[PDB]
């Protein structure tokens, strides 16, 4: 699965594995990092 | 001839850009002499021009529905309009709006200017009373400098 | 809009596709909280409208593929080129000269009784010609047809469609005050053909040029309705022989018989005192047979009979009266 | 009083079919008319496609994309030709086959390319003959060849091109 | 020459219908629809729909059944208990948040090691930061 | 010479198209730096809604972006979400503090921005200071390595 995440999230951050459940019947394979597993960006307008 | 439809062409396409792009306002002139109104003078309806609003008073009237006055109570400051007024039918001034529910009551809307709580945004310089030389307070520009200081030697 | 012609091709849409926006959009109108899943009561209903749905773009893209010049195939293919306003022949008969009957009456020629294939050797004739099949019918169609007249194109046109025996023809223009470099005189033009007749061409001719006799050849026929004389020229008169030199895995003996007459269709089809190109033999050998076969090719050209020593590989070309030819005992394969 | 050519978008196609409900049962129902509009729309797209399948495939508003097909049947290769003029060949060289060259004739094939008043024709004793442009709406160097083609056997020709007179 | 006009119209037939989606929003009655099939409220109707309170307020008793009358106590107040007028600004004690001035002990979450970003660090992030260069 | 005049007209006419449109939560760009704020803005932004607040609910999904919901725990505010559209809705999930919804302001709520003494944040991030000042501005994360690399060498 795929998700956006906010601009202010830092990379750093790291989902624990055993506090999130996708549905009524899926949760997270393992522990995921956000760095190193960018997929799609997305950059349009406020940004000298 | 098509060169005359070309010319007006050319000048009709300068009226539109002005009237899209008028600044905050632009007055257009069409060839029939009437004036045509940039996009954001036609958004000053919804502005709802909130400058000082006119001191409130007894007698006058409010001619303007969006307009806002001021009044103050015996103890409280309040802002007053009346969406009904107009021209042609002036909304008579009273005493007091508290009884003259032809007047309602305004509020602000900018809170915007203001650090929220949850992963605040700041710009320009925030500074910080110098924390003790720690923990969890945030630290300064020099107290960094002045606790690393004594690290170098 | 990305479905249809489009100017750079024809797009089809596949099958998941079409269901994946159907409930897209369905599903808009209901919100997420909509069952959409596997055998759900919902899905299966999608599935039998966008089946029925999907064979109209599929009947689409047939349509437009079998319109097209490479697609066209059996009766689709007469009707494309029916369209320009020829047709495939048919049975068509054999000829011979003094199961057979005469032509015509006699006195101080052969026409055969049977309307097709078919006592067709000499000192017991056309023979064969039973169905003229697409592969000939795509080149038949090569030529082209007009009523015009007095104008370069519509001299061809009508010599390779009277003229019995007409093989090739080209045209050279002097229109200027002074002979060219040719020696045409001035104002005047020169045609030269190919096989044919003498008396017959000159016919023709006459119906088909302005009422200015410009003509300039070689031999000349006189023709009358008061009298003139037409002019015209004829080439013949050269015979190739090729050697082609390759490097990679053999092409056992089927092949070179498939590269062999490719290579004979080419040259072949040359204009008069035309020019050959090198790059465009070895072109036609990349192309006869499925690429990636041969790493280095090269190509040789001589005249029958000349010194093996006589091979060159620049490019050629024939004088004004001289037609290129190739034919089989030619095109000597090699293994560098 | 009609048009002839039968090919077109067939009008108003979504509320047909919405006129087969029998007898108002489910109209206004808001739940049943926009499971059928859904699926009656998608037939829209596909209605209005069969037309450009067809229209499009016209020489006169076929792009280059597939012009080139619609050439390659008659043998003009694009060559160096772009688009606006790639058009103008393919017509030329395929009007010439039922011509004679003659002084009307030609104003009339000179006629498609330069408008009402932008060709003029002298002519001349021995055989000269002089092409005047006016209002050229394209690079005439390309078009030269054909120019030539659709003239007599003996024709000494001159081109002028100039804007306007 | 200038027939690229072919592409224009689909540009003026659509400024015709936002202008004349404009006209009736500014000049409407007491509405209009984007291409998008939501509805925007003429000002003549907008003003209509919007809150208003009941202006006269009444006194309080901590008593309850409407979000739409004041009470007044000694201020005015509502039941969305939550007041409506006090007589204090805001921008007094809110921080701006370009260029702000903090006082007496503000804290943040410490970030994680050895982040080099805009985010800000804490006393007790450099303070452990320190110690590894030290080593 | 007239192709520039058509540019105009067109540009004109998508930045029109996406002004009288637009999301809610959206504002145009005009041709100069200025940018411009949509109808939708524009209503919502000087102050209108729907008046009948409607309660919150964990299964209901928003498309209008005018009105107001009453979230409730009974500390009730009152939310809305800009950019809802029929076309583009909103699922009300369990509590409104987790997107698109924002809160009805109040002279309570404030309430949610930190104030100007002793503040608790929850990932605030603040503009990188020039090297070597030794000022009570705050430094950035970047800024403190920045600086420490002068020191390891």
């Amino acid at each position: 699965v795929v998700m956006t995440i906010d601009s202010s999230v830092p990379y750093n951050m790291i989902y624990s594995a055993a506090t999130y459940t996708i549905d009524t019947d899926y949760e997270l394979s393992s522990d995921v990092q956000v760095a190193g597993n960018i997929v799609a960006q997305l950059i349009k307008g406020t940004d000298v | 001839d098509a060169d005359k439809a070309v010319d007006q062409i050319i000048e009709d396409s300068k009226r539109l850009h002005i009237v899209v792009n008028g600044t905050g306002t632009e007055q257009a002139v069409a060839e029939d002499g009437s004036l045509l109104p940039s996009v954001r003078k036609a958004l000053i309806d919804n502005l709802y021009f909130k400058t000082p609003p006119l001191p409130w008073r007894n007698g006058g009237s409010v001619n303007e529905f969006n307009q806002l006055y001021s009044f103050t109570d015996v103890s409280n400051t309040t802002w007053w309009y009346a969406p009904g007024a107009t021209v042609s039918n002036p909304v008579v001034m009273r005493d007091s709006p508290i009884n003259d529910g032809k007047f309602k009551v305004f509020l602000d809307k900018t809170n915007d200017i203001y650090a929220p709580l949850n992963s605040p945004n700041f710009v320009g310089n925030p500074r910080v009373p110098t924390p003790a030389p720690n923990s969890q307070s945030i630290p300064t520009t020099g107290w960094v400098q002045s606790e690393m200081e004594g690290l170098e030697d | 809009e990305n479905y249809g012609l489009t100017g750079s091709g024809f797009n089809l849409p596949p099958m998941d596709d079409l269901v994946q926006e159907t409930k897209k959009t369905f599903k808009s109108a209901f919100g997420e909280d909509f069952n959409t899943e596997s055998n759900s009561v919902a899905d299966k209903l999608i599935q039998i409208f966008n089946e029925r749905e999907y064979q109209l773009w599929l009947l689409m893209g047939s349509v437009y593929y079998a319109q097209t010049m490479q697609g066209a195939e059996g009766i689709y293919l007469d009707d494309l080129l029916g369209k320009r306003g020829i047709y495939r022949l048919g049975k068509t008969r054999s000829t011979g000269t003094v199961d057979y009957e005469l032509s015509s009456d006699v006195q101080v020629d052969v026409r055969s009784i049977e309307p097709g294939y078919i006592r067709d050797v000499h000192s017991v004739f056309i023979d064969g010609s039973d169905v003229e099949s697409d592969n000939e019918y795509r080149i038949r169609a090569a030529t082209s047809i007009s009523e015009g007249k007095a104008t370069r194109p519509a001299i061809l046109a009508a010599l390779l469609n009277k003229v019995e025996g007409i093989e090739k023809v080209r045209i050279f223009n002097n229109n200027t005050d002074k002979t060219n470099s040719l020696g045409i005189p001035p104002y005047r033009f020169m045609v030269v053909c190919y096989g044919g007749g003498t008396a017959e061409i000159s016919q023709v001719l006459y119906d088909t040029i302005a009422t200015s006799n410009n003509t300039y050849g070689d031999t000349f026929y006189d023709i009358t309705t008061q009298v003139e004389r037409i002019w015209h020229t004829k080439a013949a008169a050269r015979q190739l022989a090729i050697r082609v030199r390759y490097r990679g895995r053999p092409l056992s003996l089927t092949e070179e018989t498939a590269i062999a007459n490719g290579l004979a269709t080419a040259v072949n089809g040359t204009m008069i005192a035309g020019t050959l190109y090198n790059v465009r033999l070895v072109g036609t050998v990349m192309s006869s047979t499925s690429p990636d076969r041969f790493t280095q090719v090269y190509v040789d050209i001589k005249n029958k009979g000349q010194p093996d020593s006589a091979y060159v590989n620049t490019d050629v070309t024939a004088s004004t009266t001289q037609v290129l030819s190739l034919e089989l005992e030619d095109v000597i394969f090699s293994q560098i | 009083l009609k048009d002839v050519n039968h090919i077109h978008p067939l009008p108003d196609f979504v509320r047909g079919g919405f006129d087969y409900v029998p007898s108002d049962i489910f109209s206004g129902k808001e739940n049943f008319e926009q499971t059928l509009r859904i699926l009656l729309e998608r037939l829209e797209f596909i209605d209005q496609k069969m037309v450009e399948l067809a229209e499009l495939r016209t020489t006169l508003n076929a792009e280059d994309a597939i012009l080139d097909e619609i050439g390659r049947q008659l043998g003009i290769y694009r060559n160096g030709l772009n688009d606006p003029e790639y058009r103008a060949v393919i017509m030329i060289l395929t009007g010439n086959n039922s011509k004679s060259g003659t002084r009307a004739d030609i104003i009339a094939t000179l006629k498609q390319l330069f408008g009402e008043d932008g060709v003029t024709t002298y002519k001349g004793y021995n055989y000269r003959l002089d092409i005047n442009i006016f209002n050229t709406c394209m690079e005439v160097t390309d078009i030269l060849p054909e120019i030539i083609d659709m003239l007599p056997l003996v024709t000494h020709l001159r081109v002028v091109e100039n804007q306007g007179y």
